[PDB]
């Protein structure tokens, strides 16, 4: 149960992808949903500002490369990257709109 | 030079003229010529044959005059065979695809045309065969593979055209016609099929069986390009209404009616086309809704130009020109050519990507490179755009043989032809083959752009180009593709120049979700989108979450394999659903079969047939949840194969293997087994990786057997080691000159189940890799493991995979090979685990109790030993637990458990062959019960002891041996602190320690320190007694152990108590491949021809053949990790023979044995040996004597020698104590880490006994201080002369004094320890020591005499110098003494080694190297020398300098003759009859009288090992040294290195 | 005489055509020379001692690799070919090589589509010193590609404007040039979604009716509100010398990069140029 609220570096696992489909995974078979029809959607937030949902999983060490991201949007910059403190992965159905 | 090339060319000319028996009336005046020449054949026949001597016949006059005109004619009737060949090629161009003898059996053989039937498939895409009349005279149509047939118009009358030329034309002619006809009624049949609004099913069904594959696509496409055009020009007037929406909707019901088709059963051919009419239609139905959402409205609109559009104009008269293929502004005549029944691609945003690229290509007249990853529809794209303009494609797999001149051929041949060709792995080419090959392309591209100008007409000259100097006619149809897979291994890199005539396309992301709902649409599924949205997700999820293996794919042929397997699941599960209401009811409607079917189920059903087998165990798991959570609620049960199950039980019950069923013991085997079954179905290209060990080669054998049982159809397997031979023997070899081709021996084997001569096409054929995969040698069977299923070689040939034949490769690692190998096999995984040790320890009990160990009282025996030894073979017993324990030990060699087993196995026999001989030895009280108990528990003991750590040092031993009595019940030795490795058993049933069998012995004084003395010592017995129970059960072995710790001494001691036993030394260098034992094979065994095949036995009848190899682990691993000879030998171990080259047979050994010795692997230039090698021998770990065993080693050698003055009697203990303690702190002093040749061994202990004995023997007596002059004088000798650094040498004599007078304190230090210790024989008859000042003079005076007989170059004498020619002449003096001068060059090396060698008498020889110089030059060179030392009995000093050294093959030589005396295949052919011959008058001249060839070449080593001597001289490099060190391991530890350094 | 090195034949033809040329006065070309540097020895060896045609011309096209001879790089004259130091130069490279009556003809704005397919191929590769930023991996970009894409735009336009004389901008094929550039062209070479993505980008902000007007802007914002306006005229000369009179002030921002991609590298090139100035102190 606590490795779901545990913020992991995605540059610092051995194989990223394989997080990114276990927690997609855990999100399916929470919901009962099926894996092919999930879609993800990311909201970046600070680290101890943030709130999880069953759905979110928290993300750090993901460097924006010439933009800033403020209020979840993004904005051209000249500086070379910008860190993102806190990047939550919500798995969501997909809607196809 | 002359008789044997024209009696060549009359041989092969007369076997063309009558074998082709109507090429006289077609080559009138030549076969009139060829007749003449034949009546002078039979002239010289009748004449030369009357007396048959050469002097007779030479005499004769008119005979060489003769013979110069008869070469003359027979080369002209040859040019003018070859330029009728070449004209005879001009027209019908299609005789460029066949070979020349090929082209002359159709010459031939044109009065009967049923042999011609075979040549079709290779000139032709789809003409299987032609179809005849019962008169065979006239030709009514052609025929595909598939049975698919066309009937022409107007049939082809061989007899209105008997020339062969003529009438193959007129077919491709009315070949081409007929489909332009069949063409225009289909087309008028299907436009009434479209514009309606329904459609009648029976008439749609009827067109469709009336037509051929090609035609009813084809004209389907064409009424949907009219109708599209049509509705876009109606909508040209802008703003009209569409009637795009009503070309939609005829499409969707046609597609309505094609998919209700495949619901019910359809004949196969019926149910392919309506495959590829469904496939179009879902394009062109996608292309429709395309168009409508964009809103075009008209023609000339990109979005409709970019798209493939036909255009049928039946009107014109020109075959090729009625319909036009357009795609952008790229415009196509279709080439009608046959091309039988093709599977089609589902056309999707990258084959359309491909499309425009590749005609883009094309109408810029340059060739086109689809490039990228492995799997991504390339070659199949390339195949597709050519059968879509109906173009001959052939597919070329390139490799590093395809030369220029190949290269060159096969773009004649398209050329000619009018062909597209798709070179597949082309950068598979040399670099320099690709550069030259840019030249021919750039030329054939500058020849088709000046054929497109319109200033040319077909009326002017035809348009050629140059290839390979001469004029080719270049067809404006000819295309040229190169796909490749760029950065990877095995590949090169394509030249700028080259790269600019291809436009590349990268294609490296297939549209797999498009692939898979199409192909499941066409199969009949219901619901294919969900299913594919399902599926293709799912193979992307495995391979993002499974574990990074070598031999895992998920990739485009992992899913068109998991289609099409779901497809042949679907079918089976309706005939079963069938066959069951046959059973229960009648009524059998296919709707209601089609509408209730788990679909679902079936697809994961194939995912697990396709999927599962290859994963690991880790990985599993993870699928399954894949599985579970992509399809969810859906479970799949696999259904058990009974009668497989049942047949199999019966294979393993009678091969002694343990069968199981699910968690049984054996059960995980048996999954596997059935894994493999069903890979094999689905694939026709397989591999089982897996741990050495694991049961593949079990499980694929009793597959075989069982699949013959239970089919009825035999099974043959042909077992190769691709990497135990050169890939020109594996696949054949093209002559640059003659441009002849031999086959290799899988090209062989495949052409032979071709050819079908002994009925191998009705037999199930399985050719199995057992050995490394590299892409050097696997990716050339890239064609043949695809969906071409072709073997291409270098000489245009193609062999097409019959479907009886499966590929099958048995490797333990994939971790070489690229994804373009692993994609195209199905794998199966056998880890470890599926063979349990419970399996192994059934499998020996059960051998043991049936097979005879003799060839029953030896069964007898033989069953009560195994009674006795079964429980401890259990699991959790004491042999599962030794070895588990063994295996957190740490031993000379990677431990593998079935070393260990077979050791142990091995042991356990020769047990049983001890408790026979015990019996046989006491007829009267044969053993009993209780005395077998106790033998063969006490020896279990002692076998496990010395398998499980035989190959790691005392420590270990001794902790295995602990380990062993705390968990053992077995009665052992109940001392308190001897290990239990120090005990044997007697055959009593006792244990009796080593030591009672080592006996303190006295040497005689004249045997002291001799090359076959060995003291008895504890490891010595033990060590012999250990190799005996290897030997005598002819098991290969491996010694392991520092380098002089007495391998080769415990071998020779353990050889010589086995008498039928003869020991061939063989000695391994870094550039050792299997033609070494190949020579050994032929010098000491002979071929014989036995009706079960061809068997290698050994020359003497009764005796075994030994084959020691001295370094096993130098030979060079190449860039995979794989060395040449080890799989060689593992081959030769495991199969028990090997594949002879000359004619591909398979040699199987008899009487020969392998004994191998190494030092440890972690040494510099030493490779760890291969675990599937290991698996088959037994190490043994032999370590360096240690201070007491040399102790007591050399304190009997001292004593020997010490009677020869018996007033030194009492210092033989000092002495000894010396020896050894300056021996140990010079070898812990230097040490290999700061010099490779700072080695220390016995060896040198050895060497020191030697000199002494041999400076004391003729002494009548001699004081103590004298004594130790010798022993100073002997250790500065070989301790000294091969130390680099001063500071070495001073610590070097500084610690010899210091020993000297620490065990002997009462001696004259100065007296003992003057420091010029000179010793010569120079001045005196005896070795006595000399002083500085008389031996100058004397070296003075003969120096002055050298100059006046010899070289007259002044020198200067220094004390170095002195001390050098002392050292030279010492080596000189010896029997075997070979000198390696290290040192600059100019200080005297080579000078000083002729002038020493003058005085000793010896003959100097040098080789003269020029420019021109080569490898026959040295052997010329080796033969003389070694004539001239051997028969002749000549004392020569064989000087030689690196800077002679021009080839590896001189060192390797000069290791072979330095270690053994003699080269074994130097004198092979009329050379050994000669040294024979010479060998036969020496030995009468000595006073000998031998006859054997055998005895006679004996001798000639013994004569070469005396007297020849070789001093190399070299110049002191570091890294060069390192370098010999392992390229010749004989100039290190054969010869006496000597450091002269520069002049200091 | 062109002759491609690698093959025996190969050396045989070359030293025929060299023998020959000698005495002459053809020109011979060996292509990929540093495929055999053992008989470039030999070459210059038979050339220094030789007195040829004064017409004698010998070219040896090769790949910079250590594997040349170092005497045959003594024995002839270095010619380094290489991608062109900026968007500047590119463009003079490109106008160059395309002949003038190729440019000119019968439409007038075929020169106007030569120099938007010249900035382009400019643009393209200059983007290439950038290799993680500007693409995604160091694509061949050379001059293929816009061969290529001339012979496209030749084919196109003729089938347009059937000779002539002047062709609305909104009745040229801008789909089919677009289209052919990012699918076969240039957009063969790439294997990336992303590479792709920004290919399709440059090709319909550059290639379109409105590239015709006076106030189309090649590249916005160069530096600071400064901006790279669209040549007005309609024959080569003005492009050309529009072209010329480019500033000698390139940023990154001409090719829609940030200014601040160049700092490293430059940064690096200066303490190499540091460093080679030292080296042969
Ligand atoms: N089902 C079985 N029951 C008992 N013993 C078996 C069974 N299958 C194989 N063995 C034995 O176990 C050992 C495994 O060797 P096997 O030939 O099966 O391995 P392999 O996979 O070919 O390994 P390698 O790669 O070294 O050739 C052999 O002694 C074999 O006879
Ligand atoms: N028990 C022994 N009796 C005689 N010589 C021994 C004994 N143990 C070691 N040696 C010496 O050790 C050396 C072993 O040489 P060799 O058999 O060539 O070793 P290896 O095969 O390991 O290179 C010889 O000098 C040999 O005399
Ligand atoms: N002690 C010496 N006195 C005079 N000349 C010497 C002496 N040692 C070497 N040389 C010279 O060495 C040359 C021969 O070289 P050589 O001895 O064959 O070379 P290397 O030592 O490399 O085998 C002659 O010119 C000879 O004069
Ligand atoms: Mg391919």
């Amino acid at each position: 149960k606590e490795l779901k609220n545990i913020h992991v570096c995605l540059g610092g696992l051995f194989v990223p992808e394989a997080y990114i489909t276990a927690t997609r995974q855990y999100v399916a078979q929470a919901n009962s949903w099926s894996l092919e029809e999930l879609c993800l959607e990311v909201n970046v937030t600070t680290s101890q500002g943030a709130t999880l949902d069953a759905c979110s999983f928290g993300v750090t060490g993901l460097k924006l490369q010439g933009a800033t991201c403020n209020n979840n949007k993004l904005s051209l910059s000249n500086a070379i990257s910008t860190a993102l403190p806190l990047t939550q992965l919500r798995w969501v159905k997909q809607t196809n709109t | 030079d002359v008789w044997i090339d024209v009696q060549r060319r009359w041989v092969y000319l007369e076997g063309i003229f009558t074998g082709s028996a109507d090429i006289k009336h077609l080559l009138p005046v030549e076969t009139q010529r060829f007749q003449s020449i034949s009546t002078e054949f039979l002239a010289l026949m009748k004449k030369v044959s009357k007396s048959p001597l050469v002097m007779d016949v030479l005499n004769i006059q008119g005979v060489q005059r003769s013979l110069e005109r008869l070469a003359d004619l027979l080369g002209k009737i040859q040019k003018a065979l070859g330029e009728y060949l070449e004209r005879e090629r001009s027209s019908f161009p299609r005789f460029y695809f066949v070979g020349d003898e090929d082209l002359l059996e159709i010459i031939g053989n044109s009065k009967n045309v049923a042999k011609l039937q075979k040549h079709f498939k290779k000139m032709f895409a789809g003409v299987s065969s032609i179809i005849l009349n019962e008169d065979n005279s006239v030709v009514l149509g052609i025929s595909s593979r598939e049975g698919e047939e066309v009937m022409f118009k107007t049939p082809v009358s061989i007899t209105e055209h008997p020339k062969i030329n003529e009438w193959l034309t007129l077919v491709e002619k009315e070949m081409r016609v007929t489909l332009a006809k069949l063409l225009a009624e289909s087309v008028t049949e299907v436009e009434i099929f479209g514009k309606a609004t329904s459609i009648d099913p029976n008439t749609y069904i009827t067109w469709i069986d009336k037509y051929q594959a090609q035609l009813v696509v084809l004209s389907a496409q064409i009424a949907w390009s009219e109708n599209v055009e049509t509705a876009l020009s109606s909508m040209g007037g802008g703003g009209d209404a569409a009637p795009l929406h009503s070309v939609l909707s005829n499409v969707e019901v046609t597609l309505n009616v094609l998919a209700d088709s495949v619901l019910m059963e359809q004949p196969p051919l019926r149910r392919r086309k309506l495959e590829h009419l469904i496939t179009e239609l879902v394009h062109q139905r996608d292309v429709t809704r395309s168009l409508i959402k964009s809103k075009i409205d008209n023609a000339k609109s990109f979005e409709w130009l970019s798209q493939m559009r036909f255009y049928f104009d039946p009107k014109q008269t020109d075959v090729l020109q009625q319909l036009s293929i357009q795609m952008a502004n790229a415009k196509f005549n279709y080439g009608f050519e046959y091309l039988g029944v093709q599977d089609k691609l589902v056309q999707t945003p990258l084959t359309d990507r491909c499309y425009l690229t590749m005609t883009q290509a094309l109408e810029a007249r340059l060739g086109g490179s689809p490039f990228g990853p492995a799997g991504t529809g390339k070659t199949e794209s390339v195949k597709a755009l050519g059968h879509q303009l109906g173009r001959f494609v052939l597919v070329f797999n390139c490799d590093e043989t395809f030369d220029f001149q190949a290269m060159g051929r096969i773009f004649v041949g398209l050329c000619q032809v009018g062909a597209w060709g798709c070179f597949d792995e082309f950068n598979r080419l040399e670099e320099r083959m690709l550069s030259a090959v840019s030249q021919q392309v750039q030329c054939i591209q500058e020849a088709l752009r000046e054929h497109s100008n319109p200033n040319y007409d077909k009326t002017s000259a035809p348009i050629t180009c140059e290839l390979l100097n001469k004029q080719v006619k270049v067809s404006p149809d000819m295309a040229i593709f190169i796909t490749m897979n760029p950065g990877y291994a095995g590949r090169s890199n394509l030249p700028d120049n080259l790269k600019k005539l291809f436009r590349s396309l990268a294609m490296t992301k297939p549209d797999r979700q498009l692939i898979a709902q199409v192909m499941l649409y066409s199969q009949g599924f219901r619901t294919a989108e969900v299913l594919a949205n399902k599926i293709v997700p799912f193979f992307k999820l495995c391979d993002e979450q499974l574990s990074s293996q070598s031999h895992y794919d998920f990739g485009l042929r992992a899913l068109k394999s998991v289609l099409v397997s779901a497809g042949n699941v679907k079918r089976e599960r309706i005939q079963k659903i069938k066959r069951e209401k046959e059973e229960r009811g009648e009524a059998v409607d296919e709707g209601e079969i089609a509408e209730n079917l788990p679909e679902q189920e079936i697809l994961i059903q194939s995912v697990c047939e396709t999927m599962v087998p290859k994963l690991v165990a880790e990985d599993i798991p993870l699928l399954f949840s894949l599985l579970s959570d992509v399809f969810p609620g859906v479970q799949y049960h696999r259904g058990e194969m009974t009668a497989l199950r049942e047949e199999l039980k019966k294979v393993c019950q009678e091969m002694y293997l343990t069968y199981g069923d699910g968690e049984e013991v054996g059960g995980m085997w048996v999954e596997k087994v059935l894994q493999l079954y069903q890979i094999t179905q689905i694939n026709h290209g397989l591999m089982m990786v897996g741990p050495s060990g694991s049961g593949k080669s079990m499980a694929w054998r009793v597959l075989l057997k069982a699949l013959e049982r239970l089919e009825g159809v035999e099974g043959v397997a042909h077992i190769i080691d691709p990497k135990a031979i050169s890939k020109d023997h594996l696949y054949g070899t093209l002559d640059p000159n003659t441009r002849e081709w031999t086959d290799g021996l899988f090209t062989h084997v495949l052409r032979k189940i071709i050819d079908s001569v002994r009925g191998e096409l009705q037999k199930r054929q399985w050719i199995v890799f057992d050995g490394d995969v590299d892409p050097e040698w696997v990716e050339n069977l890239n064609s043949v493991l695809d969906d071409n299923k072709l073997l291409t070689l270098p000489n245009g040939e193609r062999l097409s995979l019959p479907p009886n034949v499966r590929i099958m490769f048995e490797v333990q690692d994939l971790k070489y090979a690229t994804l373009a190998t692993v994609s195209r096999c199905g794998m199966v995984w056998f880890s470890e685990d599926v063979l349990s040790t419970d399996m192994i320890f059934n499998n020996f009990l059960a051998r043991l109790r049936s097979i005879p160990l003799d060839e029953s009282p030896m069964l007898q025996i033989q069953r009560d030993a195994a009674t006795i030894m079964q429980p401890y073979f259990t699991s959790n017993g004491l042999v599962t637990k030794a070895l588990e324990h063994a295996f957190q030990l740490e031993h000379i060699m990677d431990l593998t458990r079935l070393r260990c087993l077979g050791s142990l196995f091995s042991m356990l026999h020769q047990a049983c062959r001890n408790v026979a001989q015990y019996n046989a030895n006491h007829p009267d009280f044969p053993m009993q019960i209780e005395q077998l108990e106790r033998y063969i528990q006490r020896y279990l003991v002692y076998a496990i002891l010395w398998s499980l750590s035989g190959d790691s040092r005392l420590k270990m031993r001794a902790e295995l041996g602990e380990y062993i009595r705390r968990i053992t019940t077995v009665p052992l030795p109940t001392a308190p602190n001897i290990p239990i490795i120090d005990y044997e058993v007697s055959i009593s049933g006792e244990w009796s320690p080593w030591q009672a069998k080592v006996p303190q012995i006295e040497v005689e004084t004249h045997k002291v320190a001799a090359p076959d003395v060995v003291v008895p010592t504890l490891d010595t017995v033990r060590h012999e007694a250990l190799l005996y129970t290897w030997l005598a059960e002819h098991k290969p072995l491996v010694l392991c152990g520092p380098p002089g710790s007495g391998k080769t001494m415990t071998l020779f001691s353990a050889l010589r108590a086995l008498p039928d036993m003869e020991v061939v030394g063989l000695n391994f260098s870094s550039a050792t491949t299997p033609e070494l034992l190949l020579k050994t094979f032929d010098h000491y065994c002979e071929y014989r021809r036995t009706p079960n095949g061809v068997v290698l036995a050994p020359v003497q009848l009764g005796k075994w053949l030994v084959l020691f190899c001295d370094e096993i682990n130098l030979p060079d691993m190449d860039k995979y990790g794989t060395q040449r000879v080890i799989s060689f030998i593992r081959q030769m171990v495991e199969h028990g023979g090997f594949y002879r080259t000359s004619d591909q047979t398979w040699v199987k050994l008899e009487r020969i044995q392998f004994v191998g010795a190494c030092n440890p692997p972690t040494d510099p230039g030493r490779k760890p040996l291969s675990h599937r090698f290991l698996r088959h021998v037994p190490v043994v770990y032999v370590d360096y004597p240690g201070p007491a065993s040399l102790t007591q080693i050399y304190g009997t050698f001292n004593r020997a020698m010490l009677r020869l003055i018996p007033s030194l009697r009492t210092y033989a203990e000092p002495l000894t104590a010396a020896m050894v303690e300056f021996y140990t702190m010079s070898q812990e002093r230097f040490t290999q880490d700061t010099q490779p040749h700072y080695i220390y061994s016995p060896r040198e202990m050895t060497r020191w006994v030697r000199g002494i004995f041999e400076a004391l023997r003729p002494l009548e007596t001699l004081p103590v201080e004298g004594l130790i002059r010798i022993w100073a004088h002997e250790a500065l000798r070989l301790f000294q002369d091969r130390l680099v650094e001063d500071e070495e040498r001073r610590w070097t004599d500084e610690n010899i004094d210091t020993v000297a007078l620490k065990h002997f304190p009462n001696i004259d230090r100065e007296k003992a320890m003057s420091r010029p210790i000179l010793y010569s024989n120079w001045l005196s008859k005896d070795y006595i020591p000399v002083d500085q000042e008389e031996l100058r003079d004397y070296v003075k005076a003969r120096l002055k005499v050298f100059y006046e007989e010899e070289l007259d170059v002044p020198l200067v004498l220094f004390n170095e110098v002195l001390d050098h020619v002392l050292r030279i002449d010492r080596i000189f003096r010896q029997p075997q003494g070979h000198l390696l001068l290290i040192g600059v060059s100019g200080a005297g090396k080579t000078t000083l080694s002729r002038f020493v060698a003058w005085m000793n008498g010896l003959s100097v020889y040098q080789i003269k190297v020029h420019r021109k110089y080569t490898g026959e030059d040295f052997d010329e060179d080796l033969r003389t020398v070694l004539r001239r030392s051997g028969c002749k009995n000549e004392k020569i000093a064989f000087i030689m300098d690196e800077s002679n050294v021009l080839d590896s093959g001189f060192l390797e030589r000069m290791n072979t003759l330095l270690a053994n005396g003699e080269v074994p295949g130097l004198f092979e052919g009329d050379e050994y009859a000669t040294l024979m011959t010479q060998c036969k008058e020496g030995a009468q001249k000595e006073g000998l009288m031998l006859d054997s060839h055998e005895e006679l070449y004996k001798w000639f080593t013994s004569q070469v090992i005396r007297n020849l001597h070789v001093v190399f001289t070299m110049n002191p490099s570091s890294e060069g040294l390192k370098d010999r060190a392992a390229t010749s391991p004989a100039l290190f530890n054969r010869c006496v290195l000597n450091w002269f350094g520069d002049w200091s | 005489t062109s002759i491609a090195i690698g093959s025996a034949e190969g050396f045989n033809q070359a030293d025929k055509a060299i023998n020959t040329a000698v005495k002459s006065g053809r020109w011979v070309m060996l292509k990929n020379v540093h495929l055999a540097p053992g008989w470039l020895m030999q070459l210059e060896k038979k050339l220094h001692s030789l007195q040829p045609h004064a017409c004698f011309r010998l070219f040896l096209t090769m790949e910079i690799n250590p594997k040349v001879p170092v005497n045959l790089l003594r024995a002839g004259r270095i010619f380094v070919f290489e991608p062109p130091p900026g968007v500047k130069a590119n463009m003079l490279r490109t106008f160059s090589s395309i002949p003038v009556s190729r440019i000119c003809k019968s439409p007038n704005e075929r020169a106007r589509l030569y120099f938007l397919l010249a900035w382009f191929h400019a643009i393209i590769q200059e983007r290439l010193r950038y290799a993680p930023l500007g693409w995604s991996k160091k694509y061949e970009f050379g001059e293929s590609d816009l061969r290529s894409a001339c012979d496209t735009v030749d084919t196109w336009l003729d089938d347009t404007a059937k000779g002539r004389q002047n062709i609305s901008p909104d009745k040229i094929p801008w789909s089919a040039l677009k289209t052919l550039m990012a699918q076969s062209i240039y957009g063969g070479r790439v294997d990336n979604e992303f590479d792709q993505r920004l290919l399709n980008t440059f090709l319909e902000r550059l290639f379109t009716t409105r590239s015709f007007d006076s106030e189309f802007k090649l590249a916005c914002k160069v530096d600071g509100h400064k901006d790279i306006q669209m040549p007005d005229g309609i024959r080569r000369e003005e492009f050309v010398q529009w072209v010329e009179l480019l500033p000698d002030t390139q940023t990154p921002s001409w090719l829609g990069l940030p200014n601040n991609a160049e700092r490293v590298l430059l940064t690096t090139q200066g303490v190499d140029m540091i460093s080679k100035m030292l080296k042969m102190q």
